[PDB]
């Protein structure tokens, strides 16, 4: 039972820094070099660095070194990834891993939960909603959740009761910097006028709660 | 090709107080005054100085060594809390030689340029190795042997930027670091000579872009860690020196003196151990070590470069590649 | 500089089949190689490490092979939960991965359109939604058009995983524009192209 359990998500300013912790629980501490890969969303893996957590020696990776710094204490069995003068490219989630044994460190056999760090300036927003309407057989309807920021975006349809034919896409960020994305539905032609549909939106961040219904 | 409990000699005078000579002669025999030395004719044999037990019984005799050498006023582990009495002691490392007993024998590489992992063509068979200074340090390696021939470097894998990097060098280059008194205690200051050192640095950035050819080789800071992986810490007649290298490990070396600052220190790090010694001040007086730097630890940043360059920076902690740096040429084999 | 170069970028196979992914090294690199699997919202899992020792609750149908500068991995009889990207590692770096999706039958998208609120409308911009329904193969071209007027620099799409159930695909393209650039035109249209589709389909409306 090895364990890895990084802190919870970050959202930062450009500029800024931020924090990622991994406390480590099941081995000895200072026995294994522990490394930081990040992972862009939509991307590949990329390494950053690793620390000998006995005696602190670090190695970063040469694209992030000057502004990557890791630390760790053994005390609480927690290793620290600090990366500063953040932008947008540094969009990701940062995770902590450790190799299988203690001779050879790249075989990543334990790896956290992964730490999502958002960089824009943009601030905390809620969501507005607008209604996709349609128009026998079946027919689509939906829901445009549109500017919102930060992610996520939970979407529900009739308070969890229409569940399967369900779509929800992934947001996209668009030029000025807020999320949108779109939820709909397929339903038959024998219920656009007898069955109401409203969507549930929860945005966590700006404590948005709506119920926007469609109709034709 | 096996395992054994060696022993070890050395030269240490029954009367002499210096403490490591008071430790060898309780646990070491003299030097045998007739050393055989016998070249196996065509014979090649594979070495692995990084696994050798020959390194982990000199870390347990060098652990003992201090044990009783340098006892901490203080002890702290992740269990265990120890106070003791702490007086000071004469220090001054002897060179200790290491023996296989009967029905075993140590194999000698005698190529020149080995890098210590592979097949050895000029093999002999000895009793014991030559002499070898336990001396405790970070970053650079002192009073130890040279190259005979060229710079040598030593890696598990040269591939893995995670591996450490021990370079021999073939020439050595002094370094004087004194704590004068007649204030501030626990400062001192190392000299070093910046031509000496900037050409011995050049050699080793040659010899290393033969490895890594195409490449800028580039000498920077220890990129962090315990202040006795970040300085170059060493004991010297009892007080723990750490001093700043950030002037040794440079682009920009310069030809005249370098001085480097250096803290006495008190709480301490142990290598032996995860835990932390705390000892008393120092001592009063003019405290000078003037050591033969012979070799390096260094570690190479990971990652490809985006402006051709590859970057090294002094390493150290684990006390064993100290230990290798000696031992690399040196195995333990039955006789059968 | 050190590549390690996966192919191919995507793989179609059908449950059952073996699956085959190629990992280069730029240069000989001996037999260090690792390969990992990861699924949607998960961190990497190791399943092969020195090129062929299969980490540990990895079950037999996963083999790593190779040496120098070729490498592979072969998953025989593909299960469901199979489907995923792999990544190859050698040190520090990482291989780009290849994403093993399902195969199944061609399906044709069924296509809806979605004209602006008006209570986006009574805001400033107006945004036209195009849906493309439960489809296969991934591959779609969408284009708006004011009818013949065709549009282009301000459409965003999105597509969703493959579906569990039925091993479709979704997609969703917004076509953003200014209210009064809206109100100027009229014959708002979107068009698909798609593998299961004879011809191309144009649902669409206009602004009355
Ligand atoms: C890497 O290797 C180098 C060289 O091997 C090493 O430097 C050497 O350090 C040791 C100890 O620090 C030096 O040995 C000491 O030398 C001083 C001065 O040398 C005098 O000796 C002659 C007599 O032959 C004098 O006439 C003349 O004036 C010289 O100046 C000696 O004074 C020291 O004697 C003490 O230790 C003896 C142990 O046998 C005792 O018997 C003696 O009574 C002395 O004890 C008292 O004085 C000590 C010095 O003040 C004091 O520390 C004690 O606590 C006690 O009060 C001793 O022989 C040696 O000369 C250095 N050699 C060179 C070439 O520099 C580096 O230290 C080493 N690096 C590392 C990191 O280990
Ligand atoms: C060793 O001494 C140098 C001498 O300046 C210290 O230099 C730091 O690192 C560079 C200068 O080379 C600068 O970015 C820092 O601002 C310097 N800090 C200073 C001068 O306080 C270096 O920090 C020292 N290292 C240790 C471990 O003490
Ligand atoms: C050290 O690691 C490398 C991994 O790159 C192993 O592979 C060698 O790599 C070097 C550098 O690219 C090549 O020149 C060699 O041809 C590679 N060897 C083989 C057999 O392909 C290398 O084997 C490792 N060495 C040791 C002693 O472990
Ligand atoms: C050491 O680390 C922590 C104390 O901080 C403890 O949980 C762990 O069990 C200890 N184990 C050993 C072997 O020291
Ligand atoms: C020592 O070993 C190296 C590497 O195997 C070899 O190139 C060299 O020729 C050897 N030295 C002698 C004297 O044979
Ligand atoms: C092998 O080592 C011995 C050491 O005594 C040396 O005399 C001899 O010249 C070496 N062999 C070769 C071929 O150099
Ligand atoms: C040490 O080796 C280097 C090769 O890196 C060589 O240039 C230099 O002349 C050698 N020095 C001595 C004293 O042998
Ligand atoms: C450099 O080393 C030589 C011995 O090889 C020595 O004579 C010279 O004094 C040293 N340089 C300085 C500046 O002392
Ligand atoms: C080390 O480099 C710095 C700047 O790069 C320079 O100021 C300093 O003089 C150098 N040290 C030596 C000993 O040349
Ligand atoms: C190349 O870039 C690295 C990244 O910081 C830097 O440390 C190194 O000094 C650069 N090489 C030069 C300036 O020759």
């Amino acid at each position: 039972q090895v364990q890895l359990v990084q802190s919870g998500a970050e959202v930062k300013k450009p500029g800024a820094s931020v924090k990622v912790s991994c406390k480590a629980s099941g081995y000895t501490f200072t026995g294994y070099y522990m490394h930081w890969v990040r992972q862009a969303p939509g991307q590949g893996l990329e390494w950053m660095g690793w620390i000998n957590p006995n005696s602190g020696g670090t190695n970063y990776c040469q694209k992030f070194q000057g502004r990557v710094t890791m630390t760790r204490d053994t005390s609480i069995s927690t290793a620290y990834m600090e990366l500063s003068r953040l932008r947008s490219d540094d969009t990701a989630v940062y995770y902590c891993a450790r190799g299988k044994n203690s001779d050879y460190n790249w075989d990543f056999q334990h790896w956290g939960q992964g730490t999502l760090v958002t960089v824009s300036s943009a601030s905390t927003k809620g969501p507005s909603v607008f209604p996709l309407a349609p128009s026998g057989g079946t027919a689509a309807l939906g829901c445009l959740v549109k500017d919102y920021f930060p992610e996520p975006v939970t979407v529900s349809w009739n308070s969890g009761a229409l569940t399967s034919g369900v779509h929800t896409f992934p947001a996209v960020l668009q030029s000025s910097g807020l999320y949108s994305l779109s939820s709909v539905v397929t339903v038959p032609s024998s219920s656009l006028g007898t069955q109401t549909y409203i969507c549930n939106v929860n945005h966590k961040p700006s404590n948005t709660k709506v119920d926007k219904r469609v109709e034709p | 090709e096996a395992k054994t409990t060696l022993f070890c000699a050395s030269d240490a005078k029954a009367y002499e107080k210096e403490c490591h000579n008071v430790w060898a002669t309780h646990a070491c025999v003299p030097t045998d005054p007739n050393p055989q030395e016998v070249v196996l004719e065509n014979v090649t044999e594979n070495f692995n100085m990084w696994k050798n037990d020959m390194v982990d019984q000199m870390q347990e005799d060098v652990i003992s060594i201090w044990d009783q050498c340098l006892k901490p006023c203080v002890k702290l582990t992740n269990t265990s809390t120890l106070t003791q009495a702490c007086p000071k002691v004469t220090f001054d490392p002897i060179p200790i030689h290491y023996c296989a007993p009967a029905g075993y024998a140590i194999l000698k590489c005698n190529n020149k340029t080995f890098n210590g992992k592979g097949p050895c063509n000029n093999v002999s068979t000895v009793q014991c190795t030559h002499g070898i200074k336990p001396v405790v340090s970070t970053q650079l390696l002192l009073n130890g042997s040279l190259a005979e021939e060229e710079i040598v470097i030593r890696s598990k894998n040269l591939s893995d930027n995670a591996k450490i990097i021990i370079v021999q060098l073939n020439k050595s280059v002094e370094i004087v670091c004194t704590r004068p008194n007649n204030g501030d205690i626990r400062q001192a200051y190392c000299n070093i000579s910046g031509r000496n050192w900037s050409e011995a640095v050049n050699q080793v950035k040659k010899k290393l872009k033969e490895h890594f050819p195409h490449k800028n080789i580039s000498f920077q800071s220890s990129s962090g860690g315990d202040l006795e992986i970040t300085t170059h810490s060493f004991n010297c007649g009892g007080e723990f020196f750490y001093c700043n290298t950030s002037g040794l490990f440079n682009d920009t070396i310069s030809n005249a003196t370098i001085m480097l600052p250096c803290r006495i220190k008190q709480i301490i790090n142990m290598w032996q151990e995860v835990g932390k010694a705390i000892y008393a001040p120092p001592i009063k007086g003019n405290i000078t070590c003037k050591s033969d730097i012979t070799g390096l630890l260094l570690l190479r940043d990971g990652c490809n470069t985006t402006n051709n360059t590859e970057i090294f920076r002094p390493g150290g902690g684990d006390m064993r590649d100290n230990w290798r740096s000696e031992l690399y040429k040196y195995k333990v084999v039955e006789i059968k | 500089e050190i590549v390690l170069t996966q192919s191919p970028a995507t793989l179609s196979l059908s449950p059952g089949e073996r699956a085959t992914l190629s990992c280069r090294a730029s240069q000989s690199v001996s037999s260090y190689l690792a390969w990992y699997q990861q699924k949607p919202g998960q961190a990497p899992r190791l399943l092969i490490y020195d090129a062929s020792n299969r980490a540990t609750g990895i079950p037999a149908r996963f083999s790593g092979s190779g040496s120098g500068t070729d490498f592979t991995l072969t998953i025989s009889s593909l299960e469901p939960e199979d489907f995923a990207v792999y990544y190859c590692q050698q040190y520090e770096f990482f291989g780009q991965g290849t994403k093993l999706e399902i195969k199944r039958t061609v399906a044709a998208p069924s296509v809806f359109i979605f004209p602006p609120s008006d209570e986006q409308l009574k805001s400033g911009t107006a945004s036209v939604v195009c849906l493309l329904n439960n489809f296969y193969p991934r591959e779609a071209k969408v284009q708006w058009k004011v009818d013949n007027a065709l549009q282009s620099g301000n459409s965003q799409e999105s597509v969703t995983e493959q579906d569990s159930k039925d091993s479709t695909y979704s997609l969703s393209s917004t076509l953003t524009l200014s209210k009064a650039d809206y109100e100027k035109h009229k014959v708002y249209a979107c068009e698909v192209t798609h593998q299961g589709l004879s011809s191309p389909v144009t649902k669409s409306f206009n602004r009355g």
